[PDB]
């Protein structure tokens, strides 16, 4: 049990996801980020 | 949060 | 139950203010809502991901 | 109060003050001055930089002469930022203290805490401090490079 | 270091050493010869002139001899005397970038910065700088003219 802040998704990836307002675009961005 | 909120501000002022 | 208790211990690492082992990021209502949703959904569908992701 | 400086200071402190100082008469503005403070082997925080203009520039008119510039640099010697102290402070934006700061947490603290920078200036700090790569802020080598004034 | 000059320069410098041979033994004064160091394809500062007059005065009796005479005006050809790099040099103060700095601003930039001037070297600098003759230093034609000798 440890602090899981900015562990897998940093703030840049989070901002990229926020810029993706549509469901399809955010799915594409998540697929790009999660490898 | 007294270390990683306000001392962050002081650390930035200096850094 | 093992992962249940593991994530329960992880929850107090984020719901209570006690550095460096925890931090007050959330609110009590958010804790309760997340616990409600996860206990409702994922562990009911535990066998789903068990059949897929486990050899 | 142009006396707290040393001659080793005063010499280059003219030479860099002279880089915006007109016809050798000893006078520049305050923004050019804040530019000048920064490359005198010194590291003025803008808060001290302005509190200094408050007492030297008595009315804050924005014009500073060379004995007045020796006056500002006099107190800058008092609040001179040192080597290990910024190495310590970088471990604070790193909330868990893993050894280096993350990618855009640096972009968020320096743009909203302290004497705030900008996203372009954060990228500049990434090229300077984040020598590890895009998002792992190496402050040890960062101190090494800036202490090499 | 006497070999870096050209052979025609070496012959004209045999003539030059005979011009300033007020001692006759084969030594000529360095201070009066400091003017000679600025003419034939050389571009030295006053600081470079004095370094060149005193340091390379190997015989050291105040009047330098011919082998060291040829040794002198070769050390200057080492410095990076390039044409565009001073054009970017002026652009830091020619914020317009058109090739024009004001005469007062030029006297500002030279009497204060880098190798600081003596005012007798600044009035002639403005005059040879304001080739257009409008109280305004045209540093482009200024570049073109001091490329020439």
């Amino acid at each position: 049990p440890r602090i899981c802040m900015w562990k897998y998704l940093d703030i840049h990836s989070m901002h990229r996801l926020e810029k993706a307002a549509t469901v399809e675009k955010m799915r594409e961005v998540l697929a790009e980020l999660l490898e | 949060v007294d270390s990683f909120r306000k001392f962050e501000n002081d650390a930035a002022v200096m850094i | 139950e093992e992962c249940y208790r593991y994530f329960t211990s992880v929850l107090f690492c984020h719901g209570i203010r006690r550095p460096p082992f925890s931090i007050d990021l959330f609110k009590e209502e958010q804790l309760l809502a997340l616990a409600d949703y996860v206990v409702n959904t994922y562990f009911r569908h535990f066998k789903l991901y068990k059949y897929v992701f486990t050899p | 109060m142009a006396d707290q400086l040393t001659e080793e200071q005063i010499a280059e402190f003219k030479e860099a003050f002279s880089l915006f100082d007109k016809d050798g008469d000893g006078t520049i503005t305050t923004k050019e001055l804040g530019t000048v403070m920064r490359s005198l082997g010194q590291n003025p925080t803008e808060a001290e930089l302005q509190d200094m203009i408050n007492e030297v520039d008595a009315d804050g008119n924005g014009t500073i002469d060379f004995p007045e510039f020796l006056t500002m640099m006099a107190r800058k010697m008092k609040d001179t930022d040192s080597e290990e102290e910024i190495r310590e402070a970088f471990r604070v934006f790193d909330k868990d203290g893993n050894g280096y700061i993350s990618a855009a947490e640096l972009r968020h603290v320096m743009t909203n805490l302290g004497e705030k920078l900008t996203d372009e200036e954060v990228d500049e700090m990434i090229r300077e401090a984040d020598i590890d790569g895009d998002g792992q802020v190496n402050y040890e080598e960062f101190v090494q490079m800036m202490t090499a004034k």
